């Protein structure tokens, strides 16, 4: 249930959710390392 | 006013978002048991023709 | 004086005949019991040991007794091939339906033969042009090819083979063969009908089609073989005559589902889903007959049923290894309003191919199979969130797939009763231009309506000013 | 003991008898046990004869006598079955005595190939708005009734044999539609309750009903629609027409899966055998219209089938809908809203139909089934002011598709209806008045332009003269 | 005499019952009188259930059948090459008696632990996607699985072409000979492809073993494992063949047919208990042979056909586990029109760079996770934002190196073709060209690398190595190029 | 129950929990008699097993059985065959809801999804 | 193994690949045994059959046995009778996922679905116990997390929120390693990290420590060191 939308688990299971999800993050957390 | 805009909008939004959910959850609840039923079926089916045999 | 058995066991298809005498019938052939009616043909399936071997009849075995007489013919069930078969009605045993006489062949052939071997193999690539958009475009069909149109129950097959023959089989200049399996009476009657009001069919001068029927009211028996007698006429006119045969059938799956009926009576142990072990190879033994010759060529179009709506269900799954081209027809664009229900995705040919229909129409074939497919994927967020939150560029995309969907459909001339809108016949290189076109972007002001149920891209135009009226 | 006319039980068990015997029994023959119940010599081989039992296994016992009929499993047919209650064999159970029969007709006949038919063209009227305008049947037609549990399935069929009572009464015998109602695994009360019903409306009497209910053995409920068939095919047969309901086939395929089942054969998708399709095709195929060398008769088949939360991907929805002639889908969701006949427009079709509507009915509802399709796509995404007026009507023309059980309407009251609908002159009531408004409308012109309804009626068309004239009378109305 | 022959009990669906035979071996070879062949599978007491390798209209009730003596084989060799034969080795192109050099079993003993040595020579598909991405060596298993009409033949196909390079020379040690096995397919399906063999001029190193869609099951069953034992002549030899299985999921198929026709109690989905060990044991006789035992080689290519991309199915499964990874082709990436189709973060090589010209493995560094870098920023794009110009760099380069990667069908690259093109692209030299002219640019700098720095191709070619002299000297003819 | 009817002519209720559990019991006998399984693994006999049942409670002339049954719904699936086949018997439904008795009302029915076919 | 163990006293270690071949090879001769099949294809004496082989391996009085089985699970479902039952015959599992590895974090652990009886305070000390319970309930919460920014993005995330998904996501990288038997594929030469610095180096960055040393420092490679190395070599 935790994750069930959002955590990506295999390749062939995506949903656009799971790929917008890691998506919005990755950007996240490029834009604070960035900084730092 | 912008901003009283947008968060009507997006109440406006969310109260879809979560409604279509809702029926989404229905077809995948119908759809779900029609599998069920298959793969008992199925599963069984195997059963008997190897006892059969 | 022939060689006679009497019948031991009788359990729906399958009578089990013993002989008496030391010779027994080849696995093959056909026997016959005399009725008051005429003859109950049986198919020799297999020898069950002690002089006994178990039949399949060719018409019901209601009212047979144990010990009843049975005769052996020699040979396989056989029917009358050649031009005297053009513009009659025929069915699983070579019998005239149509009470119009015997058909005065020269020569009659059994329904079992070899198919074509390694050697006698003619292979080509020559594109068969339909008049409709979906398949001109994305899925070419071929010509002496084998061609399937894969459907549910009520999306469209007989629709869609009755639009092929209506745009194809008038200037084919060969002969064409049809055969009903399994299917509705009537819709042999409606086609008896409309052949003899195209000239097709011509009761009083020359006839270009031969019609074959075994449909759902026949007992398994007859609805398993009878596609091998529609087979073994257009055979006939592909090697002795060297003729350019069109086979259309409706529905081969039903050849399967016979099959499937006796499978358990004549012993098999039963495979996936209940059907015979025999699936592929009886499969095999049939539609590689359906194949195009040194001596002659066919193209052959068949209706392929899908049990419930599953594609992986072994009749239709073991189909498509036989085909050059797939029409896959979806329940789900039938509901949308959307015909023919082709599934862009989904149905193939082995002829969507630059060097074949030339770099332009590949190009534009991939770009609107690009863009179909950037929709679907995006079907998720759509259907939750709203259109809404999308990019801009994904928005684009999304209505210019709209419009291509729409785009995609086309009025049938067979279909004028269920649209009430004339038939539509587009030739491929307008079809290749007008989607080239909306590609490019050069209509993207026109809305979604004009595109649906129309012809060439002159007839969006046309609907758009109408609409703007 | 005369071992080639009869036999001695084996062993019974799960519905089956082997018996020792019956040398010269014919395959599909029937049987009778020492008990006086009936079975079916479904396998012949050698030593033993394999029985079905149409009843109880208590009912036979191993080492009890078995004899021969003689017949193929038949059935008495004929008019003097006209207002009677029989089983699947054909016994009466009505309690008013021995069938005046006609004949015998066995239980299994081919259905009539291509050249005994004609394609059909006559109107089986429904009475029911929504269906005669939307989904029209013609004789020799098959038109699936299809949705789930409570859809009002059951009541479509029942309307429309109660409107047979409009020809069935006169002296036009062409015009006349024999009723056959086969309850197929109901409940025995609710039968008898329907029987009731139509004695009540005087539809008895050109109603046969043939019943083989949930406590009879499956048997009887797998017969009873073919021994039904043979029963309409008298009338089809004899220059007649006939109507039969089959209610309902998914329980006859659940009857039919029993015995398959039981005598081992391998179960396929969802357990049912390979030739369930068949048990239906061969069926339903025997429903037909005939050309006028074999007397023009007709046997139209309204079979039902009962969907599980919708599904008509399953099966059998699928293998009926692949024999029949159209769908009308009956949804709950339509239902529940009070949307009733709850036909969903969109996926209700009918083949054959429009050659069959009346003429009159065709002219005054152009666009009405389209529209209403869109109009539900509308409603559904739903302040665009296009898209409010499609709206309007789309909600008075809905409203005005509703309709009581049991209460199916003459052609000549439903165009008047249909008429001032799809041209407008509704736009301006209010919704809960439409039903007001129909009553009053129809008192009106039954009152004041009954030379109006009486051509509707009688030349089943309208002329630009009698369309304006209906015209005048609609504005007319819609001021008061 | 009932030690050596026997009588037909009963006979239908391709199986015949019989008496007798009593000295028969398990598997042996039979003759009928009629003149069809069969395979003796079950020894019973009173009883032998024999398959048939042809139709049973001719075979009846007491007809008399004879011992070979024979385990059933086929016949191997190099005078195969440039034949078309059936499961048996029967001819079928129509050109006389097959040219054998000897007989062997259908079913053989794959190589144990100590006759191999580890996979380190190349088989050069030609494909720029597979030779950078899965590279394949001699002596592995690489599996090709997917939808219907996904590319999968064609793959197969491209790498048989491909091997007319070093087949055509006169060194033994790079010659790579073909073995088609095609099971199941149509008749007019392998006409065709041997059509386009003889086109290319490949059918003289290719053999080509066919159980086609009506022919009895038990000759699609058979046909890759005889087709192994022909493939295996040249790995015992000190050769090197390349074995393509096309496909197994129909062989399985064949295996369950005959196997409920012998009445054995099937298991899952009525495939036989040993559906796997089918696979398993056909596949392990693909090896890399030592030193000692010749240092020949078979690699083999199975194909598995998928339905609506289910790899977790029963059959696909059963393979992926076996093969040494697999090349995944998907309907999606199929229709938009990249081909091959292949699924990059999907498909593995669990041999790797081992298996690779080195001169490819230097120029392909990180090419594999630079589209894992790629596919990463892909999201990033519908996710409608305009940040990260680091990010363009990449975003940018990923668009134009998988454009480089498409390629079309029967058109194979030698190595020194390939690799001037992937360094193009992993460096950059790309990101400041149109996307609608990489197609033309490949064909372009090809023909300027022909014209003008023909020994710069010469050297990769002969070397199979980039000295940081040649690195530098590749680098300078880009750069100078990139300025048309 | 039938007895009360057919001697003493009364209109007797009888009660039985949970209906399911006489459809589980004929689904296990079924099994043990080597009866090949049905759909989900019920009786072949599904249907007819639960007729022989449920005709007999009827009205008669002398009086009548009425009956009230518990209802066990498997998987919350109204779709599986054992509540499938039951409900084609039901003449009505009495849906006791924890949503509503939380709210303090008894009997705790919900007026809206309990049904009758007699509401005519 | 078993002959080390008994008459030799010895400390016996036992490598299997791949276990499910054991139950597998049952499974295809099962049928002409003549048994009647059990649920997905295996045959009914799975559990006993595998009882009989996994009761042997253990440790007793005369000495010690520790083996290491790869268990196969097919088409990737745990739920497969053959790996099910395997699960209560093992004291420790490392249970792999598809899902991990294509992220690029090899070993493909996956870090809450492995267990091990000796997870225990008692066993590894308390502060050991501290760090992987607090390990696991932060990549636990990112989970829950991952849903809402599916959802809803990143503005309806705590200043808190924010921390827990930057530290888990190092925490998750830190947990990937450079195989030795594994350099042909990394290309990385291989790391072998003693236990202490393992818990050390965790404890430390569940504290905060290095909340300001970005991700790719703490992926595919060793202790907290080379952590710090790879964090300043990116810098140039
Ligand atoms: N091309 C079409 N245009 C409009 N309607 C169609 C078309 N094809 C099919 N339909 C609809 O589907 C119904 C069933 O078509 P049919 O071809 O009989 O389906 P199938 O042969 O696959 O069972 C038709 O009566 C019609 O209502
Ligand atoms: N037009 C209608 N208006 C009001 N009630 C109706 C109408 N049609 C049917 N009903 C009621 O709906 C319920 C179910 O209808 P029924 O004919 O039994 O459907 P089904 O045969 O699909 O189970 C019955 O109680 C019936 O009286
Ligand atoms: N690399 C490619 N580029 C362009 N077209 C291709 C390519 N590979 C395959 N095709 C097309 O796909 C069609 C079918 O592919 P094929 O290899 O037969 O797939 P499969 O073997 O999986 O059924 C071929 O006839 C060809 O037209
Ligand atoms: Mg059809
Ligand atoms: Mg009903
Ligand atoms: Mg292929």
């Amino acid at each position: 249930s935790e994750g069930s939308t959002g955590t990506p688990r295999g390749s062939g299971s995506e949903d656009s959710f799971v790929k917008r999800a890691r998506a919005t993050e990755d950007f996240f957390v490029r834009q604070r390392e960035k900084e730092q | 006013q912008g901003y009283a805009a947008e968060i009507s909008a997006r109440r406006n939004a969310m109260d879809n978002a979560s409604k279509n959910a809702g029926d989404m959850i229905n077809r995948y609840s119908i759809l779900y048991n029609r599998t069920r039923q298959a793969v008992i079926t199925n599963e069984l089916v195997d059963i008997i023709t190897g006892a059969s045999s | 004086t022939p060689i006679t058995g009497k019948v031991t066991a009788v359990i729906g298809a399958i009578v089990d005949v013993h002989f008496e005498q030391s010779e027994l019938p080849a696995i093959l052939n056909a026997l016959e019991i005399k009725t008051p009616q005429g003859k109950l043909v049986l198919e020799v399936a297999q020898h069950l040991g002690e002089n006994t071997v178990r039949t399949i009849a060719m018409d019901g075995t209601e009212g047979l007794v144990r010990g009843e007489k049975v005769l052996d013919t020699g040979g396989p069930i056989s029917v009358p091939v050649g031009r005297e078969t053009l513009g009659r009605i025929i069915n699983v045993i070579g019998e005239p339906i149509d009470e119009r006489g015997p058909i005065k062949s020269k020569l009659r052939k059994p329904i079992h033969a070899d198919p074509p071997s390694f050697a006698e193999q003619s292979t080509s690539a020559e594109i068969l042009e339909t008049g409709i958009k979906v398949v001109d475009l994305l899925a070419p069909y071929a010509r002496g090819g084998k061609i399937g149109l894969f459907g549910g129950a009520g999306v469209g097959k007989t629709v869609f083979i009755q639009e092929l023959i209506n745009n194809i089989a008038k200037a084919h200049g060969g002969f064409s063969v049809f055969t009903g399996v399994g299917e509705r009476t009537r819709e042999g009657n409606d086609l008896y009908r409309e052949m003899k009001e195209t000239g097709v069919i011509n009761l009083e001068g020359e006839s270009k089609v031969a019609l074959v029927f075994g449909q759902m009211n026949e007992p398994p028996g007859a609805r398993a073989r009878v596609a091998l007698t529609g087979l073994t006429i257009a055979e006939y006119f592909r090697d002795e005559e060297g003729q350019d045969v069109l086979l259309f059938i409706d529905n081969i799956f039903r050849f399967t589902q016979a099959g499937s009926e006796v499978s358990a009576l004549l012993g098999r142990i039963p495979s996936a889903v209940g059907y015979q072990p025999t699936l592929a190879t009886d499969m095999g033994l049939l539609q590689e007959r359906i194949t195009t010759t040194k001596k002659g060529s066919v193209t052959s179009v068949q209706a392929v049923y899908v049990p419930a709506d599953d594609l992986t269900d072994p009749a239709p799954a073991t189909t498509f290894a036989h085909l050059d081209a797939t029409t896959v027809l979806s329940r789900g664009i039938s509901e949308l309003g959307i015909y023919p229900a082709v599934d862009p995705l989904d149905s193939k040919s082995r002829l969507l191919d630059a060097a074949v229909v030339g770099q332009e129409h590949y190009d534009v074939a991939s770009k609107v199979q690009e863009t179909l497919q950037t929709y679907k994927s995006l079907q998720d967020i759509i259907a939750i969130l709203g259109m809404d939150e999308l990019s801009e560029q994904d928005k684009l995309t999304v209505e210019r797939a709209r419009k291509i969907q729409r785009f995609l459909s086309q009025p049938f001339a067979v279909a004028e009763v269920f649209t009430g809108i004339p038939g539509k016949l587009v030739r491929l290189k307008d079809t290749v231009a007008s989607f080239k076109a909306v590609l490019e972007g050069k209509y993207d002001n026109i809305p979604e309506h004009a595109f649906y149920m129309v012809g060439g891209i002159e007839d969006v135009v046309a609907k758009a000013e109408k609409l703007a009226a | 003991a005369n071992l080639n006319e009869t036999g001695r039980v084996l062993a019974v068990g799960d519905g089956i008898a082997r018996v020792f015997g019956l040398n010269n029994i014919q395959a599909e023959e029937l049987v009778e046990f020492s008990s006086g119940v009936k079975g079916m010599a479904l396998n012949l081989e050698p030593g033993q004869v394999g029985i079905v039992l149409f009843g109880s296994d208590r009912l036979v016992k191993e080492g009890e006598l078995v004899k021969r009929t003689g017949n193929i499993v038949d059935v008495p047919v004929g008019p003097g079955l006209l207002g009677r209650v029989v089983d699947a064999l054909g016994n009466p159970i009505d309690g008013k005595g021995p069938i005046d029969a006609a004949g015998r007709s066995r239980a299994q006949v081919k259905a009539p190939g291509i050249l005994p038919r004609r394609s059909v063209h006559e109107p089986v009227q429904t009475g029911l708005k929504a269906v005669d305008a939307l989904v029209p049947i013609g004789r020799g037609q098959r038109e699936l009734i299809i949705g789930d549990r409570q859809t009002g399935k059951t009541a479509v069929a029942l309307d429309t044999i109660l409107n047979q009572k409009r020809w069935n009464n006169g002296s036009d015998e062409s015009k006349k539609l024999y009723c056959v109602y086969v309850a197929v695994g109901q409940k025995r009360s609710t039968v008898a309750q329907l029987v009731q019903t139509l004695e009540q409306h005087d539809a008895m009497k050109y109603s046969i009903i043939v019943a083989a209910t949930a406590s009879e053995a499956a048997p009887l409920q797998y017969l009873a629609p073919f021994t039904a068939a043979s029963i309409g095919e008298w009338f089809r047969d004899n220059g007649k027409h006939a109507l039969i309901v089959y209610d309902d086939l998914s329980k006859q395929a659940v009857a039919y899966r029993q015995l398959s089942l039981l005598l081992r054969r391998p179960p396929g998708r969802e357990a049912y055998p390979g030739d369930v399709f068949y048990l239906h095709s061969r069926l339903l195929e025997r429903a037909a219209k005939l050309s006028e060398k074999e007397g023009s008769g007709s046997l139209t088949a309204l079979p039902v089938i009962e969907t599980q939360g919708g599904d008509v991907s399953a099966y059998i929805p699928t293998n009926v809908i692949s024999i029949t002639d159209g769908q009308i889908f009956l949804e709950a969701e339509l239902f529940y809203k009070g949307i009733r006949p709850a036909i969903n427009v969109g996926l209700s079709v009918s083949r054959v139909g429009s050659a069959a509507q009346v003429k009159a009915l065709k002219q005054v509802a152009g666009s009405l089934k389209l529209f209403l399709a869109q109009y539900r796509e509308v409603a559904a995404f739903a302040l665009d002011a296009s898209t409010k007026q499609t709206l309007v009507r789309g909600e008075r023309l809905t409203q005005l598709l509703k309709q009581n059980q049991y209460s199916p309407l003459a052609t000549e009251e439903q165009v008047p209806l249909i008429y001032a609908g799809v041209n407008g002159h509704l736009d301006g009531i209010e919704l809960s008045r439409i039903g007001e408004f129909e009553s009053s409308f129809l008192s009106y012109l039954k009152s004041n332009h009954n030379e109006l309804l009486t051509e509707i009626r009688e030349k089943g068309e309208l002329s630009k003269e009698l369309l304006a004239s209906l015209k005048s009378a609609t504005e007319s109305f819609v001021a008061t």
